[PDB]
């Protein structure tokens, strides 16, 4: 019944099993290792049927002490993870098998890992802010309550940061359940979090499942959706709200990729696997929240070569309610959090939902940045003193504009060393609006950057 | 009429340095072309 | 040479069920089958379906739709008899349909009227008629400069976030006034067709479509980024389907695809599965032959086949604005016109974000009422003038005095095209509205207050002086007397306007 | 002596035949689809040997229903396309079937689409230019006989109507024909086309073939070839001068692409077939003057991303003989053909083949109307007074010259009643030569619109 | 890989290590060629995926 | 190569001999379309590795012969037609580090 | 500086910095010319022009091109020669005299000559 | 002179010698001219350069 290693390729491996007993789709199978250094019980995940009762599994651990003809052992069941309100206040891996206190969820009920997303009925759109305390995503990008979020940046430009930043501001001020999904990303970060988080007394009410980018591609692929599954039993099984942070989904993709061409899949667009699209919709589509029941999701993406054009990005902004596209451009220019004023967009930025004087601030901070944005080509190199006195005055206030989107975020306080702020949503509108009327034209640049509200403004006007 | 001058001269200059840069980009995006679909095919050929 | 003839025999030998004898990613490999024919529809034992894209000598590649995981290897594998084929009626108005004609919006079971093949042919050219009579989207742009004809292929091309999907349900929502008239030969019916589009956003537009009162006449066809690359690739084909069954019955129909670069990229990774050899971008050497297929269904048929006709607005996402990709160009060299929707314009504050300009309709003229033509011819012109003369919005004062009125007018008339969201003009409101800025009577208001001029004239006329918008509506031309009578009424309405900065209006 | 299908990939299908019976290169081959729906007898295009006695083939119909082991019958030759003056006046498809009369056309005489071009020692040596009797065309961008000539535009500049008109002129001036080779032809332009020869009752002088969009790339790709093939029937047979269009020619480009895609063959330059310069040298050289006649070629060329360097237009533009590009600017002026007489240009206005006292007012022409748009920014933004009396007296010559440029064009008869003129070229010339010597600079701009030539400019300036 | 292992065996027994890598350029040209060789598949910029 | 063997045979009895190409760049072109049918993975532009060689093969023998050799010759005008003036190309490149 | 020494190292940033300057303007150069740069940056700009074209030599090798003969410049020269370039003790002389040049004396007798 | 004349082509005003120098050069321009199929033997090119 058991089935045998035929083949080894990387993370890849070929069982075959005999014909009776050839293992489902997403089926969980056991190998050994028995080499003394890196001894362990290999999780394979069944995903294709060769013909001639082979199949081939993508690794859940690295294949390194593997040997051909290696027993093979079937589980009958995908990879389960335990759910509950037990996995809260914990660190699990992509298995469930739990990390700062080994042997912890063997006990609790156990969900398979993969499972279709919510019908088309029970789906209801969602059309509430939420408010952060940012400043720019809280004017430009309004946030969905119980809608899908995402914070895209090309490499290093702060995904980390901001996204710890808005860990604190939402779940450190919230009720429900929280679930962190460390895919793919660095482990320092990692540890950070789940010490800020233990420091805080948020770690009770957080579940954290890292699949972090010194594991094989399975456990890239496998840890978002163990960590989903642990959000949907908070969602339909215990009808809380439920925060679930992904960082970084687009190693999702980028793992299916790795795995791809050892599959025997063709590659597509630059290098990607065909099932991109498919792939990253069925994970992405678990992510909903349906009516009754709301996940507020909050997933960085990753934007590969620093180009929003490549297909993993492109393909993920259809997925979203909610868009903080993070540029370097920005970064480099000192204006952290480095948010792209233009680029990134909110679905609920509608005078229906946010108010006609959010909207118009909004809109008029849109068209200023975009006219500035036109305008430094002539800049540069023609000069400022060319352009009409509208312009140059349009110039100045695009620039403390811009400078005033800066805020010194808490999860930022090793960057600049100043402490935090939040600014209330209609302390924002009333800024940004006075900043588009002039009100605040005659102080100089620098009293807008990093500086969180008007009574800071002042007090950093006072200063310089 | 100094300006008039310049600001002509700087036109051409500009409307050259366009052509120029149609053309390198024109010829970049053709290169990215003839890359990718290496990548792909190269993919295809290892099956 | 007798082995030669055993062979023919043994050859010639051949329910029929087949094996599965591979399977992954979507894609399955069937032994057996002989009597198989191209895209037919299989059924697995789960209850699964699948269709047979790939014919080779020793098994069928079948692309699965959806419910994939459920496929093993040895299971028997049934073939359904018929190609693909949907349901179709009047009973898929106001719901909401997978690729296969399934109701997924949980309410009952649909009555089909009758089964239609994905692949029907397309009307000939001996079979089709000019496209004659307008299809109002409601949007002042599109109507006004880039018309849509019944029967015309209009490609809404444009960037994330842009307004694509907003153009689209904006069409839809207009046609409520002619869906309520009851007039076949008025009434047009939509379908909106999203592909690969996440289910709440699709729940957003029937939520924006229903309270707008359209899902009444208006049909969405879901296959949502969860469903297989099956369901994405089908759904267009689905949607013109339907589309066609109502159109050669006499009927008009509307179809929104949402978005063509989405059917791409399914039928892209169903090719590359399968085995096909790629061209640019990954693409099989048949993505333009897909996209013309399902394109060349929208038609004005001849009266001799009912005079139905169907419209297409095939949305296409493009990336950096670069509309030289391939999808972009193929869709644009299918399509009679093109939308062209960018990010810049949308966040300078134009509304829908059209480029006027390289944005551009073939069909032109035939597809405007005489009042639109008449009264928009001049606003082209006048737009080109004014992108032309931007450049000297710092330096109008050494302007002549042409140049300066034409400034003025274009800076008004780009006011006079924008348009909130949601918000569709019937035509005659667009007439009047045109009416206001070419000729003139918008000079005297201030840049910053013509939406709003704009926005209570229409609304004065419509509570007070309704005659000119019925004799709009009934005449589809403005006649001297009703043009004197608006200029009348937009003069006793300046006196009463109050504008933004307190001045005054004469 | 029947094949068996026994490979369907798409539009790709293989067809196993006996040892000793496989068909040879570009057969066309019948096979039935008896599946009630889509009932069709697809015709099969052999376009390689796999050996083993199988043959790939590209399907002319959609192969949707196709049944592995249907019988394939190899009809002996290439794609035959019918020939003769009776296919004048009707509307055919790639594969020669009539398509407004269905079964005509199956009596007359098939040519093969597949026919070398006119021997070496048979082509003419000298280039011989073709005076359409358009002023603009022979003066400024005088036609090749035989050649290849650009014709760029779109919808609202007249494109058709220059079409109809070089119709006209063709079969009326020359006594010829006209085949209008519709690749990639979009069906409601296909049918708008041949309602608009109907009613200018062109068509009887017509013969249209369309390569409609909607089906596979092998007929987009053999609808020019088919085309052709009747203009050769036309010149070599028939003795008649044809005048070949061809719109689009990029989309036949693109159809040979796309089938060498499909057959697997790897993609060259931007992603093109390796053979794109044989494909292109096989249709092109095959429009040529020989014995006498010619099939004169206008050809709508499409330039992708505005790159004339894209290997598209590059290797369709070593063909091109002459290029007229129609602007929407010189059509709102009310000027018919609506030829840019500056964007426009001819390889045969040299001094060396058109005569010397031609190219010299030719250039004069050139250089007012250079002048004159150098001034139209002057004149649209600081309006005509700041010109001085040189300028003024300049713009009073183009302005004139441009206008004489128009014609009243044959197929504006219909419209009209007006008879269509045929100016002789020295006329042209002559006429040319006076209005930049200036000696009708004083007329009336109205006088020159749509006339043709210099008496009739004489009549209608005593009419006005 | 072996520059990290001599580092890793005096970090797990509580001593500090500066690890330099001149140049992961070089590393993943190398990987490259070493994939070719073993006719893995390619990704994006001919490097393995 | 015809041409250069017409040339070649005369170039080594003695005589002198000029030999043009209208284009080498459609050469080029030919033998990526055959280096491709071939399935030979391309490079540069799509063109196979050995396109400098297919030229400069071509073209490295036009020879001023030595007197020991009879003292022939054959002059090479290869005729390149870049692309908007594209000098930097691939081939333009090559065919001027050939000749 | 350990080996080519304090003055040649010096010399060698100094001119490569002039250069990079250069190399930075040419995208205001290109469209508005000489003229609109700052008054340090249009000196700047004249001093790399000099510079750019002193760098070029008449070579042994170039012979059989140009038939001048090729000249040869030691280190010291060179050094001295450069030093003063950027110092600015050669802004007076046309940049037609650097041409090919290959020295100081040389580079007076052509400034002569012009 | 290729250099000279764009130089020229904006230059408000020109010294005598690079007026001498564009004068030269618009004349050998016109010199090197040369019509189609007209080739000149080396005495006639020498002479004509001359
Ligand atoms: N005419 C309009 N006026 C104001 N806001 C608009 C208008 N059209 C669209 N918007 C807003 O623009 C944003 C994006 O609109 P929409 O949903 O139409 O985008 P899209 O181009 O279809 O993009 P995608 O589907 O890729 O997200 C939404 O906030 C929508 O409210
Ligand atoms: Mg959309």
């Amino acid at each position: 019944t058991a089935g045998r290693v035929v083949r080894i390729t990387g993370p890849v491996v070929d069982v075959e099993f005999p014909r009776g007993s050839v293992p489902e789709l997403f089926n969980a199978l056991h190998a050994e290792i028995t080499f003394g250094a890196l001894a362990k019980t290999l999780t394979l995940e069944v995903a294709q049927h060769l013909g001639d009762s082979l199949v081939r599994c993508i690794s859940m651990q690295p294949t390194d002490g593997l040997v051909r003809g290696v027993e093979v052992t079937d589980t009958g069941a995908s990879i389960s993870v335990p759910v509950g309100d037990g996995v809260k206040g914990h660190v699990f891996n992509a298995l469930g098998d739990c990390l700062d206190d080994p042997g912890y969820g063997k006990d609790f009920e156990h969900w398979s890992i993969h499972r279709k997303p919510p019908a088309f009925s029970d789906l209801e759109p969602r059309t509430e802010m939420l408010e952060t305390g940012l400043k720019v995503v809280d004017l430009l990008t309004p946030y969905v309550r119980g809608g899908k979020i995402a914070l895209f940046g090309g490499a290093g430009v702060g995904k980390t940061v901001l996204i710890q930043e808005m860990i604190n501001r939402i779940a450190r001020n919230f009720g429900g359940t929280s679930v962190f999904a460390g895919v793919g990303e660095r482990t320092r970060e990692g540890n950070d979090l789940w010490v800020e988080l233990a420091d805080a007394n948020v770690l009770k009410d957080t579940a954290l499942v890292f699949g972090q980018m010194d594991e094989p591609p399975g456990t890239r692929m496998r840890v978002a959706l163990s960590a989903l599954t642990m959000a949907e039993f908070f969602r339909d099984e215990q009808g809380q709200d439920v925060l679930l942070f992904i960082d970084n989904i687009f190693r999702f993709t980028q793992a299916g990729s790795e795995v791809s061409t050892l599959l025997g899949r063709m590659p597509s667009a630059v290098g990607y696997q065909p099932t991109l699209a498919d792939e990253m919709g069925e994970l992405q589509e678990r992510i909903t929240s349906t009516r009754g029941r709301s996940i507020t999701s909050m997933q960085a993406v990753y934007v590969p070569a620093d180009d929003y054009t490549d297909p993993a990005p492109a393909t993920t902004f259809a997925h979203l309610d909610a868009t903080t596209e993070l540029s370097r451009a920005v970064f480099s220019k000192g204006i952290f959090p480095a948010v792209d004023p233009l680029a990134s967009s909110s679905t609920i930025l509608d005078p229906a939902i946010v108010g006609d004087e959010h909207y118009r601030v909004a809109q008029e901070v849109i068209r200023i940045l975009q006219r500035y944005k036109d305008l430094q080509d002539i800049i540069a190199i023609l000069g400022i003193d060319e352009l009409s006195e509208e312009d140059k005055q349009l110039v100045n206030r695009a620039r403390r504009i811009e400078r005033f989107l800066s805020q010194n975020m808490m999860a930022a306080e090793q960057f600049t060393g100043q402490p935090g702020s939040t600014v209330p949503l209609k302390e924002t509108i009333e800024a940004f609006d006075k900043l588009t009327k002039g009100e605040f034209d005659h102080l100089p640049e620098q009293a807008f950057f990093l500086i969180g509200g008007l009574d800071d403004l002042a007090k950093k006007a006072e200063s310089l | 009429a100094s300006r008039r001058r310049a600001m002509k001269s700087a036109t051409d200059n500009a409307d050259d340095l366009i052509k120029a840069l149609t053309l390198a980009a024109n010829r970049e995006r053709q290169a990215q072309i003839t890359q990718e679909i290496s990548e792909i095919v190269g993919g295809a050929n290892a099956l | 040479a007798d082995i030669e003839g055993a062979i023919e025999d043994y050859v010639s030998s051949f329910e029929e069920i087949g094996t599965v004898i591979d399977a992954g990613d979507g894609i399955a490999h069937v032994e057996g089958l002989p009597s198989v024919m191209t895209q037919e529809l299989l059924e697995f034992p789960g209850g699964v379906l699948g269709v047979a894209l790939n014919l080779d000598e020793h098994s069928v590649g079948a692309v699965i739709l959806g419910e994939f995981e459920k496929i093993e290897e040895g299971q028997q594998v049934k073939r359904t008899g018929e190609v693909l084929s949907v349901p179709v009626g009047d009973a898929f108005l106001g719901r909401v349909v997978n690729p296969l004609g399934q109701p997924i919006d949980g309410q009952g079971d649909i009555a089909a009227e009758t089964r239609r093949a994905l692949e029907l042919q397309a009307p000939s050219v001996v079979q089709r008629q000019s496209v004659s009579e307008p299809l109002q989207t409601g949007i002042k742009a599109i109507d006004a400069m880039t018309p849509i004809g019944r029967g015309q292929r209009q490609l809404i091309i444009g960037d994330r976030k842009t307004g694509k999907t907003a153009v689209c349900v904006d069409t839809i929502l207009n046609q409520r006034e002619a869906w309520l008239t009851g007039d076949p030969k008025q009434q047009v019916r939509c379908v909106y067709v999203a592909i690969g589009q996440k289910g709440t956003t699709i729940a957003s537009v029937k939520r924006a479509l229903e309270e707008g009162g359209a899902m009444e006449y208006t049909t969405i066809v879901a296959a949502p980024a969860s469903d297989a690359a099956g369901f994405k690739w089908l759904a267009p084909y689905t949607g013109s389907a339907i589309g066609q069954h109502w159109m050669y019955n006499g009927k008009h129909v509307l179809i929104v695809f949402d978005d063509l670069s989405k059917q791409a990229d399914a039928y892209r990774a169903i090719s590359l599965l399968l085995r096909r050899p790629p061209g640019r971008e990954a693409f099989p050497g048949d993505v333009f032959y897909l996209h013309s297929r399902l394109l060349e269904r929208c038609a004005k048929l001849s009266d001799e086949l009912g005079g139905g006709s169907m419209t297409g607005l095939p949305i296409i996402e493009t990336k950096a604005n670069d509309i030289s990709a391939f999808i972009p160009t193929n869709v644009i060299s299918i399509t009679d016109g093109q939308c062209f929707l960018e990010s810049d314009l949308f966040n300078q504050g134009v509304r829908p974000a059209i480029n006027v300009g390289v944005s551009v309709s073939r069909v032109g003229g035939a597809a405007q009422i005489k009042a639109m033509k008449e009264v928009a011819g001049s606003l082209r012109l006048d737009l080109s003038q004014y992108r032309e003369l931007e450049a000297f919005a710092a330096f109008a004062s050494d302007l002549d005095a042409a140049s300066k009125a034409q400034l003025d007018r274009g800076a008004r008339l780009v006011e006079l095209l924008k348009q909130p969201q949601y918000s569709p003009l019937a035509v005659e409101e667009q007439v009047v509205a045109i009416f206001l800025g070419t000729q003139g009577h918008l000079d005297s208001v201030p840049v910053e207050d013509v939406q709003r001029f704009e926005s209570e004239l229409l609304e004065h006329v419509k509570a007070s002086h309704s005659d000119i918008f019925d004799g709009i509506r009934e005449t589809k031309k403005l006649s001297e007397e009703a043009e004197e009578k608006l200029v009348s009424v937009i003069n006793e309405f300046k006196k009463g306007f109050q504008a933004s900065d307190g001045s005054s209006v004469v």
